[PDB]
């Protein structure tokens, strides 16, 4: 890559292009999953997030707590508006269709 | 901004014209600086180092060094002067004076679009006739008193004050006679050149022996 | 802590002794050295960068010193002393600076020889008198009938500016222009010609074209398109009230309780507007020139009246239209009169120059007033030839106040010098010495002169010097182009006596208020 | 030097440092400005500070446009504006005279001359000059053949051949259409409307108006065929009591009975607009048009639309007179005294859509004494270039028309110009000759230029043109494509006269000033 | 002898920050790599094989998207003649809809060719007039490839089968169903009259049920509520009204003015009985929906109530005008009741929760009106923004197949045939014009190379199976994406077509673009500002 | 419009911290004044008082 002292976008853009983006799409998929595999089934368990002021959200609800993940990986986005659009359509199944989308990335 | 900018970023580069119009600028500066100096009636110039000695001269090669500049064309100019006053010991400021003026005159045919190949053609062409006519028009001479006392004024009025320079010229002409042996080459380092700093400036002589 | 006692406040700086004075002489060479190079016909233009970002190209000397900025109150006074010079006679700014730069250099010497200033000063009040006695002998009278002198005066004033080059048409416009604005009401003579004889400045076209109007012409054009732009004999009406309906200063409120109330009200204020127009009309003029604002509603009454209304117009435009049309302008329309109708315009035409529209109310018959419509190669160039127009205008003036003229080219200079020195011949006190100084240093016009001409100065002075020992040789000059002596009853080269007059008040004073002082002190608040 | 002494911060330089930074100033303007000249030259890209992106080839629009922050740079910007503002071509000839006499006048300058006798022989030399263009002007009857010859000769050195072939048709009738007998030309009656939806090539004259806004209420007609234009003057929206009136009342009934009466005042001009259009036309054959350049409030609008009256509202102050000469009515400041003959007419009245943008055209007026130029282009870099091009048109055929007399162009004038000062020189008194030889040295750069643009070389196309203009006395110019004299009279490459004339005193005055200028000096801080 | 000083003239005279490039290597050979590089970006989204590009604007909005116009739009292009390419690219989708992708790639190949054609020794001039020359050509030659026409558009199955191709580069994987929505969405709309509108075509996206369950419906969709008791209508007659539903008070100032106390006792009473008589009058037409565009007063919903009206607030005026369009009826200015003529009917107004959306539903039961709506459901708001994307592509392509209805063979088919009569037009002019129209043919060969790169088959086999068959005589032969070898097949049994307006303009676009960065010699920068935006931009 | 640049030639090949006074005024007017300051602060010691 040469200076080209005139460029074509505004420094700091950042690209990243090929197969090692779309694994790293899958990876941070898998992390957001995992932020909410334990509260799935009878022995699910509770999570506790703290926003900025302090207040303490403890739920068990997979669209609650990836509400409150201050997401911003544009793939693992997706996996918060897909649990958004459970939860909104039928309102139960906002973990199941999280931990199915990951398991079929993985 | 060129080839050189994008591998090197802090790079200066000046390319073609440019190139020319700093050269011929560069060197039309140091021909106005010299202008003063060629011939008996030129203007003596004061020259202040950083400690602050003070030296006033008329010489054009002294007056190159002594001057304050970071040009690469002016010191080119620099070492072609140094060069004629290792060798000759004369014709610095014609040196500085006839490179401006030939730059000059290309220049002004340059930018009506000429290329400098037919200038450096025409160049070489003159240079070759006027060495001819230079061989034509010397003057074969027996070297006697006279014509050395003739060179000598020629030269130290040029450099000093009338009357220092007629006190010198006796002085020079005497020292070279005194150490010349017939048909064998002057051997300059046998005229020791000592300065003493107690009497007027037109009290310098020569010593027929040593100090 | 324990802050430190002292008498002054800090950053009070002070100097005494003969550093002040030299200091102060110093100062005035400085400056009288910066415009040196401006004078005589030969001179050379400087290019000022003003911080607006502008530029002044010039060679008058008041604009110089007045485009730049100084720190040493000496030539603070240098430049005070211009302005004085500029504005009483209008020209004659860059030879004061240098009279009274000389005058200082040399009291200097006197100053450094145990000498007080105050037998200096007075030795300089005693030349200064002698001068003016001088001046005055070597006048000669000037009829003001002739044109050919008149136009020869303006001429020599300004051979030695820019405008040298069309001096013919640039001496008509000046004249002209004068003569026009020439005026006398309750026998008081008045020659007003910085608000009467404006200078208009259009960039483009070619300097021959510029000439003075015999009317006035303004950057306006008619409030509606359907008015007429070309009338041949138009009756003006000037308005400074505005013709539209505007609130009471008095805090009036309506209070509305029945349905017609609103509509009545707004259909009497159109009713106020047509009886403005109505009013207006009944004088049946033909074009209504407004200082304020004209609302539409008055534009169509008076377009069915068809009559041609120009909206805004300044103060200054339109006292200068009352001037050359004859008009009077009137606050209340109920008021106007048959007397307030401005007859004398000899058409009314608005044209359009370039890419703007401008009114010209020109071929007035008797106009007091006078617009000089300049055109050029552009906006500095113009305004170097309004400078030069100014210089030529404001020499007329002194000409027809004062009808003396005395020789020019430094003739003047010489003749006085050499009066002085046959006086102060007859002298015995000390005073005799400085008496002299001054006599010789009013010699430095015609060296500047051969200066600037690039002749030698020390044959041709004293050459010029024993001419003047002769005795019927008071005209004898130089010539600022050939560098020659000449006599200028021949060569024609005169200035008015009262250029002179002030150029040597204001020199001598200058060297004597900066004469008197001593003791600079600095730093202190307001 | 004395202003350092006086003011420290100063910045002066004298004499010769004098000469030698305004020559090098004009020298690197001449140098930028070379490419421009010519049909042959190179277009360039102006990026602003914001990015916006401007194509073109005008010399005073590129002068605007660089960055420079030179005085003397300045003084030539201020004399190109003059120039353009006046006669509206010439600012690179302009540019490239005065950096060659500058030129010139420094070469003679370096060898010990006082500029003072260089201004003298340029004076001479300008004087012999202008009398030389006053003998070589080609008087003419302008008709439409030569008025195309012109707009050509600026176009195709301002645009693309087939862009400037389009936009001289477009210009030259533009300006026969308003152009009435020993009357002054009014160029503010050729409004200059651009649209951004189609090539450069479908810019055309409308024979009326085009007005970028449309009618503000949905159930109006898109298109009506046959109309009455109304060009009126008057506020159609409410409007407050200018003394503060207000309202007051003591039941809802009485609360409705004030709203309903404070809109009598509007209703009254509604109702008689809409008279005078029921009386005009008792059918729905004709339509109406009111083009209204002060606000129409909703219900005036429905009022109008319930009656089949198209209505336009905040329209352009010079659109009142624009419609005026063109469709013929009377611009009404009031509705007072509203007749039949007071209604313009116009044979077609419909409305474009251009994404969010509405327009509206007025054609098949009877005989518009003004119309429109529609300016089309994908780009909005295009538009502009085409509008400086259409500009420059408009100006050159304003100018030939003006002056009847027409001047042969490509360079064959200033080498004619140059033979007459040459042969003129002797006839000088003094070292002036030198100035002389100078300045006409300085009038031969425009073929210089042009050969350079052109792909040739300087030396030997302009002495093949000397000789041949010797030769014959032919005013032969440069052929863009040989290299070969031509004769630009019989190929038709015409120049203004009024142009050459206003470079001649322009160029010579600036130079002459400038050469006088001996210090250069900055000390208001 | 440190140091080279800046050139005398026009060098030192530059401003601090500015820049100045000049001359072929400094200005035009860095154009042409900027372009190349823009080109090069956008290049994988081409054809239906095209991948979606994941793309944050400076304000962090995610866009996902294969529309090579909308990542221009997110991508903040900084070099001049991109910007230019960029500009050609818009007016490309202003102008018709689809081919931005096209107007890049064809501009690239153009600027890339004319650089190694300025390498090899032509001026810029002659290439300029090359391309020129071979663009007047190729729009010459276009015509004649023209394979089939729409022939009819208020069919379903035709029009479905037309838009098929248009959406089938957006969302390949689901086409059929999208085409058949957009194809009666647009057929309701389209009336006799020949004009079509866009706008007329409303899309409304709830979230939630997966993009399989949109549908279209023939009214008008808002996310809004009822405002009074009642919540659903059967024969609705609605009265729309633009002003407020309150009483009127004067515009320029109203204070009560009491006096006596019988006037301050009876003033809130006979204010209450003038509503009231104002919403009775309303009711008695028979107007039983009433929509209005400004607040909703408290007494007035209650009267409103009273008489069993439904109340419906319309904030935005477009919503306002629309509803209008779609029911027929005139938006009022003043409360009065409405005639006949100016109350409009709907077959049933309702509210009704799609998701966890409430909305109210204008719909009718004919299959017309003058605005139809497409309700859009999905997973992801992205999905959902691509959806729309793809439906605006394809009812572009209905508007051009109204202007226009001639076709042209999809797949590449067009680009090799053009590249080969142009070719074969090169070989027969003398002079140094013919390299340039050369290359300029040549350039088409860039479309399907990049199908056949997307599609991940090898280019150079496809392009010379391309140029076997054409050579044979088959002018409808094009990339066969169903295959993982290199094959060709028959784009007019197949279907995949493309709309000749489209093809036209996209070629014109690009040729003009590549032309006009061609032109371009000297480039001066003025130094960049941190302003905050042009005014003109707001 | 707001600087006046070195002029081109010897003023812009000048190092950084030299001067570079010619002519009449700018050497040899101010050689004199230096030199009558040097005597003026030297001349108050002469002679026996
Ligand atoms: N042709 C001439 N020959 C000699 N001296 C002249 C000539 N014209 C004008 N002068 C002298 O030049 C002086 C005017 O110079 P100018 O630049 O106007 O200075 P100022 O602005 O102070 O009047 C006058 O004193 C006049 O005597
Ligand atoms: N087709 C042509 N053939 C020969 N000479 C031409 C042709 N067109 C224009 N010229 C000459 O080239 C010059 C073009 O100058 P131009 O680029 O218009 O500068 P400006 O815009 O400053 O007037 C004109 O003076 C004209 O004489
Ligand atoms: N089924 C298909 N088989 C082969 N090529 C196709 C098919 N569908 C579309 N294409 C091609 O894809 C191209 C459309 O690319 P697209 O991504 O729409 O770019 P743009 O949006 O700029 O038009 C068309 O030229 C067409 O020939
Ligand atoms: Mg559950
Ligand atoms: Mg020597
Ligand atoms: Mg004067
Ligand atoms: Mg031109
Ligand atoms: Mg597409």
């Amino acid at each position: 890559m040469m200076p080209t002292p005139v460029i074509l976008l505004k420094e700091g853009t950042d690209s990243s292009q090929g197969i090692p983006q779309l694994v790293s799409n899958i990876s941070a998929c898998q992390v957001i999953a995992e932020a909410v595999r334990t509260t799935l089934g009878p022995r699910g368990m509770d999570k506790l997030i703290v926003d900025g002021r302090g207040k303490a959200t403890i739920s068990n609800d997979g669209a609650t707590i990836l509400k409150l993940l201050d997401v911003v990986h544009p793939a693992a986005k997706t996996l918060v508006d897909i649990a958004k659009s459970q939860d909104a359509e039928v309102g139960d199944g906002t973990t199941s269709v999280t931990l199915l989308a990951a398991e079929f990335l993985k | 901004m060129a080839a050189v900018k994008t591998l090197n970023p802090k790079a200066e580069v000046a390319r073609a014209q440019a190139a020319l119009a700093v050269n011929i600028s560069a060197a039309r500066g140091l021909q106005d600086v010299l202008r003063t100096n060629l011939g008996p009636k030129g203007t003596m110039k004061m020259l202040v180092s950083g400690a602050g000695d003070i030296k006033l001269t008329k010489d054009g090669n002294v007056l190159l060094h002594e001057m304050q500049i970071q040009h690469p064309t002016a010191s080119l100019i620099a070492k072609v002067a140094t060069a004629q006053d290792d060798i000759t010991g004369d014709g610095t400021t014609s040196n500085v004076l006839i490179i401006g003026e030939l730059l000059k005159q290309a220049d002004l045919y340059i930018s009506e679009g000429l290329h400098p190949r037919i200038i450096t053609e025409g160049f070489e062409a003159a240079k070759e006739k006027a060495l001819q006519f230079l061989e034509e028009v010397k003057v074969s001479r027996e070297m006697d008193r006279e014509t050395l006392i003739d060179v000598a004024r020629t030269s130290l009025r040029t450099k000093v004050h009338a009357e220092l320079a007629d006190v010198l010229t006796e002085a020079v002409v005497d020292s070279i006679l005194a150490i010349k042996k017939q048909d064998e080459p002057i051997d300059l380092f046998m005229i020791e050149i000592m300065e003493m700093k107690h009497k007027s400036e037109t009290d310098t002589s020569l010593i027929r022996g040593l100090v | 802590g324990h802050r430190p006692v002292l008498v002054l406040s800090q950053n009070t700086k002070r100097e005494s002794g003969r550093k002040v004075q030299s200091g102060n002489i110093n100062a005035a060479k400085t400056i009288a050295d910066i415009i040196r190079t401006c004078l005589g016909p030969k001179s050379m233009m400087k290019m000022l960068l003003d911080p607006m970002g502008g530029i002044v190209m010039t060679n008058d000397g008041n604009a110089i010193l007045r485009e730049i900025q100084v720190q040493h109150p000496a030539a603070k006074s240098m430049i005070e002393i211009s302005r004085t010079q500029d504005e009483e006679v209008g020209d004659g700014t860059t030879s004061v600076i240098i009279l009274a730069g000389e005058m200082l250099s040399v009291a200097e010497h006197f100053l450094e020889q145990q000498m007080h200033p105050t037998v200096v000063i007075s030795a300089y009040r005693k030349a200064l008198d002698d001068m003016i006695s001088t001046l005055k002998k070597i006048s000669i009278p000037v009829d003001i009938s002739d044109s050919d002198m008149m136009l020869n005066i303006i001429n020599s004033s300004i051979t030695t500016k820019a405008i040298s080059r069309w001096s013919s048409l640039a001496c008509n416009i000046a004249l002209d222009a004068v003569k026009m604005v020439q005026f006398e009401e309750n026998g008081r003579k008045e020659i007003d010609i910085k608000k009467y004889a404006r200078v208009e400045k259009i960039p483009g076209g070619i300097i021959e074209d510029s000439c003075v109007l015999r009317g006035v012409m303004i950057n306006k054009d008619v409030t509606h398109p359907r008015m007429r732009r070309y009338i041949k004999n138009p009756r003006i009406v000037l308005l400074d009230s505005s013709l539209e309906y505007k609130k009471g200063e008095s805090q009036t409120d309506i209070e509305i309780t029945r349905e017609e109330d609103f509509t009545r009200i707004l259909q009497m204020e159109e009713e106020y507007i047509q009886q403005l127009c109505e009013d207006i009309i009944q004088l049946k003029p033909d074009v209504v020139i407004t200082e304020k604002g004209i609302s539409d509603l008055a534009q169509h009454y008076l377009m069915r009246a068809n009559i041609t209304a120009i909206r805004r117009v300044r103060k200054t435009d339109n006292n200068r239209i009352a001037r050359a049309c004859g008009a009077r302008i009137v606050s209340r329309p109920e008021e106007l009169r048959e007397d307030d109708v401005g007859t004398g315009a000899g058409l009314l035409e608005i044209k359009k120059i370039g890419d703007e529209y401008f009114t010209f109310i020109t071929d007035c018959k008797d106009p007091k007033a006078c617009t000089i419509l300049l055109r050029g190669a552009s906006k500095e160039i113009l305004s170097e030839v309004e400078r030069n127009l100014q210089d030529a205008m404001q020499v007329c003036r002194n000409v027809l106040l004062d009808p003396q003229l005395v020789p020019g080219g430094g003739a003047s200079e010489m003749a006085v010098a050499h009066a002085l020195t046959e006086k102060s011949k007859a002298m015995t006190g000390v005073e005799q010495w400085p008496y002299r100084a001054v006599a010789q240093a009013l010699e430095v016009i015609p060296r500047t002169l051969i200066q600037n001409c690039g002749a030698s100065t020390i044959r041709l002075l004293t050459s010029l010097r024993a001419k003047h020992t002769q005795e019927n040789c008071e005209t004898w000059g130089v010539n600022g182009e050939t560098g020659t002596l000449v006599d200028m009853k021949e060569l024609g080269i005169w200035e008015p006596l009262a250029v002179k007059l002030q150029t040597y008040k204001t020199a001598v004073e200058t060297a004597v208020l900066l004469l008197r002082i001593d003791d600079i002190v600095s730093g202190h608040k307001k | 030097a004395a202003v350092k002494t006086l003011n420290p911060k100063a910045e002066v330089a004298r004499a010769q440092a004098a000469l030698a930074v305004n020559i090098s100033a004009a020298r690197g303007l001449q140098d930028v400005l070379r490419t421009n000249l010519g049909p042959k030259g190179t277009m360039k890209m102006l990026v602003s500070g914001a990015g916006d992106i401007k194509l073109t080839k005008d010399g005073n629009v590129l002068l605007h446009e660089m960055q420079i922050q030179h005085p003397t740079a300045s003084l030539i910007a201020k004399v190109a504006t003059a120039q353009d503002d006046i006669t509206g071509d010439g600012t690179t000839s302009n540019v490239l005279i005065i950096g060659e006499l500058l030129k010139q006048a420094d070469l003679y300058i370096s060898e010990g001359l006082h500029p003072r006798i260089i201004t003298e022989g340029f004076e001479a030399a300008k004087e012999k000059a202008l009398q030389f263009l006053e003998e070589v002007k080609v008087s003419r009857e302008m008709d439409r053949e030569t008025l195309i010859d012109v707009a050509r000769t600026s176009l195709r050195t301002k645009v693309h051949a087939e862009l400037a072939d389009v936009l001289t048709e477009a210009v030259v009738d533009s300006i026969l259409a308003i152009k009435k007998q020993d009357e002054p030309i009014d160029l503010f009656m050729i409004e200059i409307m651009e649209m951004k939806h189609k090539s450069e090539t479908d810019t055309s004259l409308i024979r009326g108006l085009v007005l970028d806004h449309g009618a503000r209420h949905p159930d109006m007609k898109k298109r009506v065929e046959d109309a009455y234009i109304l060009t009126c003057n008057v506020s159609l929206e409410y409007e407050k009591t200018e003394v503060n009136s207000g309202f007051f009342y003591k039941s809802a009934e009485e609360r409705e009975k004030l709203v309903k009466a404070e809109r009598k005042f509007i209703e009254d001009r509604v109702k008689k607009i809409i008279e005078l259009k029921r009386k005009v036309c008792g059918d729905s054959d004709k339509g109406f048009v009111v083009i209204n350049q002060k606000g129409i409030d909703p219900f005036s609008l429905d009022a109008l639309s319930k009656e089949g009256i198209v209505a336009l509202r905040r329209a352009k102050r010079r659109n009142m007179e624009r419609l005026t000469l063109a469709c013929g009515g009377v611009a009404l400041n009031s509705f007072d005294d509203l007749s039949p003959d007071c209604l313009g007419h116009a044979g077609l009245v419909y409305e474009y859509t251009l994404g969010e943008e509405k327009f509206t055209f007025i054609e098949k007026c009877n005989n518009p004494r003004s119309v429109t130029l529609l300016i089309k282009g994908p780009n909005k870099h295009t538009l502009t270039q085409i509008k400086d091009a259409v500009r420059d048109g408009l100006r050159a055929v304003k100018n030939a028309i003006d002056d009847g007399c027409v001047v042969p162009g490509a360079g064959a004038v200033e080498v004619a110009m140059a033979e007459a000062l040459i042969k003129h020189k002797p006839s000088v008194k003094g070292r002036a000759q030198l100035g002389v030889q100078a300045f006409a040295d300085a009038l031969l750069i425009i073929p210089k230029v042009l050969a350079q643009n052109s792909g040739f070389d300087l030396q030997e196309t302009l002495v093949k043109i000397q000789a041949e203009h010797s030769e014959s006395g032919q005013l032969v110019g440069v052929d863009l494509n040989t290299g070969e004299p031509m004769v630009a009279a019989e190929v038709g490459v015409w120049d203004n006269y009024c142009v050459k004339k206003q470079l001649l005193h322009s160029c010579t005055v600036i130079a002459t000033n400038i050469l006088l200028v001996d210090e250069i000096m900055r000390a208001g801080m | 002898a440190l140091h080279v000083p800046k050139a005398p003239g026009f060098a030192q005279m530059l401003k601090e920050g500015a820049k100045h490039f000049s001359g072929l290597e400094e200005a035009v050979y860095r154009n042409i790599q900027a372009c190349k590089e823009l080109a090069q970006t956008t290049r994988t989204a081409y054809g239906p094989n095209g991948m979606n590009k994941m793309v944050i604007n400076h304000l962090e909005k995610l866009f996902v998207t294969n529309d090579a116009a909308t990542i221009l739009r997110e991508l903040e292009v900084q070099h001049p003649a991109a910007k230019m390419i960029v500009m050609a690219s818009h007016m490309q989708e202003q102008e018709v809809g689809d081919g931005t992708n096209f107007v890049l790639v064809f501009a690239g190949a153009l600027l890339e060719l004319a650089e190694e054609l300025l390498r090899i020794g032509l001026s810029v001039s002659e290439v300029i007039e090359g391309y020129e020359i071979a663009c007047r050509k190729a729009h010459e030659i276009l015509p004649n490839l023209v394979c089939c026409s729409a022939k009819n558009l208020r069919d379903i199955d035709e029009v479905s089968s037309l838009l098929r191709t248009s959406i089938m580069s957006k969302q390949y994987g689901n086409e059929v169903f999208l085409a058949k929505l957009i194809a009666q969405a647009c057929v309701s709309i389209f009336p006799d009259s020949g004009h079509f509108n866009v706008d007329n075509i409303r899309v409304c996206k709830i979230l939630g049920s997966g993009i399989s369950s949109s549908s279209v419906l023939h009214g008008m969709v808002f996310k809004k509520e009822t405002e009074g008791d009642v919540t659903s209508v059967k024969d609705a007659k609605i009265a729309v009204y633009s002003c407020p539903f309150d009483g009127m008070i004067t515009e320029t100032k109203g204070t009560v003015l009491i006096k006596t106390a019988e006037e301050l006792m009876n003033f809130s009473k006979g204010e209450e009985n003038l509503m009231d008589a104002q919403v009775k009058a309303i009711a008695d037409t028979g107007a039983n929906v009433v929509v209005t565009g400004g607040k909703v007063a408290d007494m007035a919903l209650h009267y409103a109530n009273k008489y069993n009206i439904m109340l419906v607030r319309l904030n935005s005026k477009w919503d306002l005008r629309r509803l209008c369009k779609t029911v027929g009826a005139t938006a009022l200015p003043r409360l009065t009741p409405p005639v006949l003529e100016e109350m409009g009917h709907c077959d049933s107004v309702y509210l009704s929760e799609v998701g966890d959306t409430q909305v109210v539903v204008f719909k009718h039961e004919k299959e017309d009106g003058a605005i139809s709506t497409i309700v859009l459901r999905g997973s992801t708001d992205n999905l959902m923004d691509d959806i729309e994307r793809a439906v605006d592509d394809g009812v572009n392509t209905f508007k051009v197949l109204t202007r226009d209805k001639r076709l042209v063979p999809g797949g590449g088919a067009t680009e090799i045939e053009l590249a080969k009569q142009i070719t074969s037009y090169g070989e027969t002019c003398p002079g140094l014009e013919q390299y340039a129209i050369k290359k300029f043919a040549e350039a088409f060969e860039a479309i399907p190379r990049a199908l056949a790169e997307n599609s991940g088959v090898k280019a150079n086999e496809v392009i010379s199976k391309l140029y076997a068959v054409h050579q044979e005589g088959n002018k409808n032969v094009g990339l066969d994406i169903e295959a993982e070898v290199p094959a060709v097949k028959d784009m007019l049994e197949a279907g995949i077509l493309d709309t000749y307006l489209g093809k036209y303009w996209a070629i014109k676009l690009a040729t003009n673009a590549a032309v006009t960065v061609l032109r371009v010699d000297q480039i001066i920068m003025a130094k960049p500002a941190g302003g905050p935006k042009p005014p003109s931009g707001k």
